[PDB]
RNA sequence: GUGCUCGCUUCGGCAGCACAUAUACUAAAAUUGGAACGAUACAGAGAAGAUUAGCAUGGCCCCUGCGCAAGGAUGACACGCAAAUUCGUGAAGCGUU
């Protein structure tokens, strides 16, 4: 078990890198810290270019590129080596809640704002290429598998998959009762996990060829509290295993076959906003409030 | 009205002390009383430093009045510092200031 | 001196709100009491009352077991002379002022060394539960102890400051009753506490067994039966209780007739059977 | 704890002389002596002393 | 070393204690669980949160409190056994010796 | 009764004053707690000694006066606790162990004497001891015990 | 009455170290008052000879 | 199952089942209300939260306004929110906040305004007084009276 | 409350949006107790004859002093029928087996 304090503020998300060996973290002190998973878990980085707090992090596939979406209005892409702020994203008129990259090439992101849009970009260029405007909030999006379709979670409750070669929305999945806070996508891309205020996760079959009803597998025991935090969700790299963020200071692990708890693991006195697993390794790092990160070995 | 509290807390009422910070008693004491009323070097110190801002300070309200020359003003400073051992009775509590008291007298002498 | 980070409040002071501010200062004043300085926490309890503080400290507060505003207690909220009285408990905590701080000591030694986290040396000494205690403690709140000081301005008969005046403009009690010449110490120590005496009085005229002057008849009727109990129902908790040999039942009635080998068992017995009886949701009604 | 500055020195001395020598005639008695004449053992060295100065 | 120099510094701050105004901002929440719990008695909710904040200590304010009055001491600690070995006999020539 | 309590506060603070003053001169003590047994108030008297323990808890002869107080006025409980406490903090003081028999004796309570004489040979004391667990037996003609 | 010390010991048993209590209850048992006699008790007779 | 109910700081990390499960046997009778909830100390179980500044504040603000409030307890039922207190006024008030544009707006109260600052002993800026209700209230012609007596009673004791 | 509303649409009112978002040991009081010399009568200063420097020791005794300095009568007090466990010899008279 390892404890990692020294962020002044609350953890909003934290993010393994895809080789397993270092991890960043990022919140409400608007700096990115850079930390090492093995030895002394000690730190290397302050990222310094944002102004406001930063909602999520997400790296690209191979690691050199850390991105990092921000309440400022902006997106900034980072070089993992240098720490240089490559670019600045700077289209979008109220807070970026999240976003995602491309899990195939080229360097494709999309993002979810509070201003009701959805902007797809390119990193090439400076100006997005696609709009979808979405009626309310989008606290949630990632890619599909193929790079070819946004999924949007937003306060409107329902899950609004867009395609970017009709420009039109193409399916939509109706069942959570509240915001969805949190949307994440297996590696092998056939399934999506969400998070939503009306205290349920769910498992959402994606592939072109679901049943009408999509809706697999319902999960339960998880909080939503009063401070209305996006609580994010992260699926294991085998698929095996899901967490997702809850406020009630537990942190929790389900086997996605039994539908049962695994680990409901204390310690934490705050709401817990993210919780990742590494890549290779059996190792969970829980993301909290109360300015802590905590790192553990399970079996 | 510091010092007159710290009279009137311990109730050493026979005791006076006026507008320039002189303290005298108002009777004869008792043996008793005057042990009693017997303050230490560190109260009177600080009495009598009060006293030398207060010749500086009715020096500046005399000339803000109007009652003298803005020429007698300066001297009137001049010949305060040059004299406050004279005028305060201060190296009776700490005869450190005899260094000062000195000093004066020489700066005096030069100019 | 007595640091803590933590003050020992009942509900009914901490107040009708779940998210409370409260400022802590170390040290702000001495204890009512023992005279020690202890940290006084502040809170403003709801909308309109007293913005409250603790006026004794935790260790004085340990030791009776009750609240540090109030001085009501912790596990029924009556006052201390009921509760010790209820169970023939006494304190033999000194009275005098210098015998009071050599024990203050002790216990600060016993405390210090222990666990120190409990009443159990003082609630040892009587543990039991008792009928009297449960049913006078309050279920409720009493908000209305909160409630802001009289205005003494507006009892002269000038209220200037007008209707902005966040105290009372009503009626004070009438000095002639007993219950207005209240003392904290008087409270605490629980000697001659008239809010005790106006409870004691009143508790004791509840009903009570007055049939075992009958002293040779053994035979307990209960009413209220119904047709909704059986003999076996009513057989099992009266062998709680003792031996018997006779079952009768009348239906008209809807009354048993229940007859034990002795009477002190009967007796033993009729100390449960009053009002705390309920079978199969039935509440009865026990006669000789 | 008020210091041994001065007019204290001699005063001080022959009290820890003393306590000092109630440390060993405690510990050179058989343990079934009757525990008492230390006082007794001290006055001798008084006696002691004020036969030294006077030859 | 840790719980000596804390204590050592809980000393040495009687040493200098006007240098400065201490600064004190750690305004914290702690969660509580009531023990008496009821319907009742919280207005519903099982359990209430609480805002601490330490109150601003005045520079100027002497001590309040008089800590000089002395008090009878408590007693000791329970008696240890006496381990020792048998009284071994005195005699009575080596007594008169 | 204001008299009473007059000679009763002039008395103790005398003796408080002794005390604080002589406090390892344990005769005070002694002093103070009979002058209470004549005066009956046992809770007093009760007090001194526990008091007089924590001073010099080793003087052997405070034990005793302890004991035989409470023995004289019939509270056999209290002085067994004395006893049993006295046995364990000083087993080497052999003159407590022939006190405590004694009384079990004079009680007829001969199977607790025997716990007494059977706990006190756990710790080996002196020949002199035995003899007496050995007549104890003798006494009352248990001949093969006696051998044993 | 002006004195901080004195009276105390006449309100309560002073400084009431309990006896220790174990093995045996003692609880119950419990001594007879003291025989007061105010017609032939003295000074001298508390003191005694 | 393997894991001891006294346990503090455990050092690995517990399975659910191996930490959840119940602990067997029957319930005591000899423990009181406060003798059985789990406190830390005499009265209850304190323990440091860090919710978020602006949350606790919003809706401390929102039980003075109103008489409700979404609940702060962190496990109760693991299954439903509720609001607290007079609930009946939640969902009347379609549940809002003090931070937002207020459902009722109405019958609000009136005051002079004289805002030009020429006028001496005539200007009242933010100092203006409601006109209603007025200075120098006294409750009665008779309970001043009964008063009168109250006091005179507390003269005779003294 | 102010500003903006290609708001009704006049310069009267109302509606929306933006910014602005929880002071106060809550009294101009009622109470409650414990204290300041110092006068009134009373009271007389240690060391085994007397006149006297003192330095100590001990603690629910303090005062004066910033003091880990130094004064207060050597600051006062301490002066005590200072009895703690546990026995035996020798003869003489009287009564008993």
């Amino acid at each position: 078990i390892m404890l990692l304090s020294g962020h002044e503020g609350e953890v909003y998300c934290c993010k393994f890198h895809p080789n397993g060996s270092t991890l960043a973290s990022a919140g409400f002190d608007r700096l990115i810290l850079l930390w090492n998973v093995y030895g002394d878990c000690d730190n290397y980085a302050t990222l310094k270019g944002h102004s406001g707090a930063v909602m999520e992090l997400h790296y690209n596939t191979d690691g050199s590129m850390l991105f990092s979406a921000s309440t400022d209005k902006t997106v900034a892409v980072w070089d993992s080596e240098t720490g240089e702020r490559v670019k600045r994203l700077k289209g979008h008129t109220s807070f970026v809640n999240s976003c995602y990259p491309a899990r195939r090439g080229p360097q494709l992101v999309c993002t979810g704002s509070d201003d009701g849009t959805v902007k797809l970009w390119d990193i090439r260029k400076k100006a997005a290429i696609q709009t979808f405007q979405n009626t309310y909030q989008v606290l949630a999006v990632t890619f599909n598998d193929t790079s070819d379709q946004i999924i949007s979670g937003g306060i409107d409750n329902d899950i609004k998959v867009w395609d970017l070669r009709q420009n039109k929305l193409t399916y939509t999945m109706r069942g959570h009762a509240d915001s969805v806070t949190g949307l994440s996508l297996s590696s092998e891309g056939s399934y999506l996990l969400s998070n939503a205020m009306d205290n349920t996760v769910r498992v959402w079959d994606v592939r072109p060829f679901a049943p009408k009803e999509r809706c697999v597998k319902i999960f339960q025991g998880n909080v939503h509290n009063f401070e209305k935090n996006l609580l994010r969700c992260s699926w294991s790299p085998d698929g095996s295993k899901i967490a997702a963020g809850s406020a009630d200071r537990f942190v929790y692990v389900w086997d996605t076959t039994s539908r049962r708890i695994l680990y409901k693991l204390p310690g934490h006195a705050g709401s817990i906003n993210e919780v990742a697993f590494h890549p290779d390794e059996p190792i969970i790092i829980s993301a909290s409030s109360d300015k802590r990160l905590y790192m553990g070995e399970i079996q | 009205n510091m010092l007159n509290l710290l009279i009137h807390r311990k109730n050493l009422n026979y005791l006076h002390l006026d507008y320039n910070f002189n303290l005298k008693p108002v009777k004869t004491l008792t043996t008793k009383e005057r042990k009693k009323s017997r303050f230490g070097n560190a109260f009177h110190l600080c009495r009598e430093v009060l006293r030398l801002t207060k010749l500086v300070v009715d020096s500046h309200v005399q000339y803000r009045l109007g009652n003298v020359d803005a020429f007698q003003l300066a001297d009137g400073l001049q010949y305060i510092f040059a004299h406050v051992g004279q005028l305060t009775g201060m190296y009776r509590y700490k005869y450190k200031l005899m260094r000062q008291i000195r000093m004066c007298k020489d700066l005096k002498h030069l100019i | 001196w007595e640091d803590a980070d933590f003050p020992i409040l009942c509900q009914t002071c901490l107040g009708e709100n779940p998210y409370i501010r409260m400022t802590k200062e170390k040290y702000g004043k001495e204890c009512k009491i023992c005279a020690r300085p202890f940290t006084v926490f502040r809170w403003c309890p709801g909308v309109r009352m007293r913005f409250k503080k603790t006026e004794v400290c935790q260790t004085c507060s340990k030791l009776k077991n009750v609240c540090q505003t109030c001085l009501l207690d912790l596990e029924y909220g009556l006052p201390i002379q009921v509760r010790d009285a209820g169970l023939s408990f006494k304190d033999d905590m000194p009275k005098s002022d210098v015998n009071k701080e050599y024990y203050t000591q002790n216990m600060e030694r016993e405390i210090s060394n222990s666990d120190g986290t409990r009443p159990v040396g003082m609630l040892g000494k009587a543990t039991s539960t008792s009928d009297m205690l449960l049913k006078l403690a309050r279920t409720t709140p009493y908000y209305k102890r909160n409630r802001p000081h009289i205005c003494s301005f507006w009892v002269k008969g000038e209220c200037k400051r007008g209707e902005e005046c966040p105290y009372r403009h009503e009626k004070p009690t009438d000095p002639d009753d007993p219950l207005a010449d209240q003392n904290i110490k008087d409270r605490y120590y629980g000697i001659n506490d008239p809010v005790a005496d106006k409870l004691l009085k009143r508790a004791s005229t509840m009903p009570r067994l007055d049939p075992p002057e009958d002293k040779t008849i053994t035979t307990l009727y209960v009413g209220g039966l119904g047709d909704t109990i059986t003999e076996t129902d009513l057989r099992n908790h009266f062998y709680q209780f003792g031996e018997i040999r006779t079952i009768t039942v009348v239906q008209r009635q809807q009354c048993a007739f229940i007859q034990f080998a002795t009477r002190q068992a009967a007796e033993v017995a009729a100390e449960k059977s009053f009002n705390k009886l309920i079978v199969n949701g039935r509440r009865l009604n026990v006669k000789w | 704890a008020k210091t041994v500055t001065k007019q204290r020195v001699e005063s001080h001395f022959d009290l820890e002389l003393r306590a000092a020598v109630m440390h060993d005639i405690l510990d050179m008695m058989p343990e079934g002596i009757k525990q008492n004449k230390a006082r007794t053992i001290l006055q001798h060295l008084s006696e002691a002393w004020r036969c030294w100065k006077a030859n | 070393r840790v719980a000596l120099e804390k204590s050592v510094s809980q000393k040495v701050a009687a040493a200098m204690p006007v240098r400065a105004a201490d600064k004190l901002a750690p305004a914290q929440y702690i969660r509580y669980t009531p023990s008496q719990q009821g319907v009742a008695f919280n207005s519903g909710a099982k359990q209430r949160v609480i805002r601490m904040v330490e109150m601003q200590k005045d520079p100027m304010e002497p001590p309040r409190f008089k800590i000089n009055k002395k008090i009878p001491r408590g007693p000791p600690s329970p008696p240890a056994p006496v381990m020792h070995s048998p009284s071994r006999k005195m005699t009575v020539k080596e007594q008169q010796e | 009764e204001e008299e009473l309590n007059d000679y009763k506060l002039r008395k103790r603070k005398t003796f408080e004053d002794n005390i604080r003053k002589n406090r390892t001169v344990i005769s005070n003590w002694i002093k103070y707690a009979q002058w209470e047994e004549s005066l009956k108030e046992i809770q007093r008297a009760r007090s001194i000694y526990e008091r007089a323990l924590d001073v010099d808890y080793r003087n052997i002869t405070l034990w005793l006066k302890y004991a035989e107080m409470e023995m004289k006025n019939r509270q056999v409980n209290h002085a067994r606790n004395i006893w049993d406490r006295a046995i364990t903090t000083l087993p080497r003081v052999n003159q407590f162990w022939y006190k405590y028999t004694y009384m079990e004796e004079m009680l007829g309570n001969v199977a607790g004497a025997r716990q007494v004489f059977e706990r006190w040979m756990e710790w080996q004391p002196e020949e002199q001891a035995w003899h007496s667990y050995i007549n104890f037996e003798l006494r009352y003609k248990e001949v093969d015990r006696a051998r044993t | 009455r002006k004195r901080k010390r004195g009276v105390d010991y006449n309100a309560e048993i002073p400084f009431e170290k309990k006896p220790a209590l174990g093995f045996y209850d003692t609880s119950e048992e419990n001594y007879q008052a003291l025989d007061a006699d105010f017609r032939k008790l003295r000074q001298q007779d508390l003191d005694g000879e | 199952v393997h894991l001891d109910p006294a346990v503090k700081e455990v050092q690995y990390n517990p399975t659910y089942e191996t930490m959840f499960a119940p602990e067997f046997g029957p319930e005591n009778p000899f423990r009181t209300q406060q003798m059985a909830a789990p406190r830390n100390m005499l009265s209850g179980y304190a323990e440091p939260a860090h919710i978020n500044d602006f949350m606790f504040e919003q809706q401390r603000r929102t039980f003075a306004t109103y008489g409700y409030a979404l609940d702060p307890s962190l496990d109760n039922h693991q299954v439903s929110a509720k609001y607290i207190g007079s609930v009946e006024e939640a969902e009347k008030n379609q549940g809002l906040t003090v931070f937002e544009t207020g459902q009722k707006k109405t019958e609000k109260r009136k005051k002079f305004k004289e805002n030009d600052a020429s006028n001496i002993d005539g200007f009242l800026g933010p100092w203006a007084k409601y006109v209603d209700e007025k200075d120098v209230a006294k409750p009665s012609e008779e309970e001043q009276k009964e008063l009168d007596e109250i006091t005179a009673k507390r003269q005779k004791k003294g």
